[PDB]
């Protein structure tokens, strides 16, 4: 199905990990903040769900 | 920018870092003025009664 | 004839181009 996802890559061109920001609020936070490690706090999020 | 539009969002997915800058700057400004309001008023810790 | 869970077992390479050390979004 059509889904927005976030994909990381390493130095070898291999995919490290995926987000799939259509399932979890933390996933939507990760797609919103453009990062896989998120600092402690409150953040507004986008409408990826 | 995009009124829940798929093509508009698909094109903005080439400008993700711009809105990351905007959201981070506005959140920092909001936290900054929460700190300002705390610093101007909350100087004494013991709330003395009338 | 029962269900299981897609425990992150559907991630593939969307574009044929080469990328490295980046985190990019897709639809
Ligand atoms: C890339 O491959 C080399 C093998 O030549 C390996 O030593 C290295 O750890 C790999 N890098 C990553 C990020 O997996
Ligand atoms: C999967 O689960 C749903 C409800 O949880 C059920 O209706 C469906 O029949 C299940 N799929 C199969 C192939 O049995």
């Amino acid at each position: 199905k059509l889904t927005t996802i976030m994909l990381s890559f390493d130095v070898n061109g291999t995919i490290d990990k995926a987000v799939d920001c259509s399932s979890d609020p933390l996933s939507e936070l990760k797609c919103t903040l453009k990062s896989f490690n998120v600092s402690k706090g409150i953040y507004p999020t986008s409408n990826f769900r | 920018i995009c009124g829940d539009s798929q093509e508009c969002n698909k094109l903005l997915l080439q400008y993700g870092s711009f809105c990351a800058q905007l959201n981070r700057a506005l959140s920092g400004v909001a936290v900054e003025q929460d700190k300002n309001t705390e610093a101007v008023f909350a100087q004494v810790k013991q709330i003395y009664k009338a | 004839k029962q269900n299981v869970s897609s425990l992150m077992r559907g991630v593939y390479y969307p574009d044929d181009i080469y990328r490295s050390n980046v985190n990019v979004l897709f639809t």
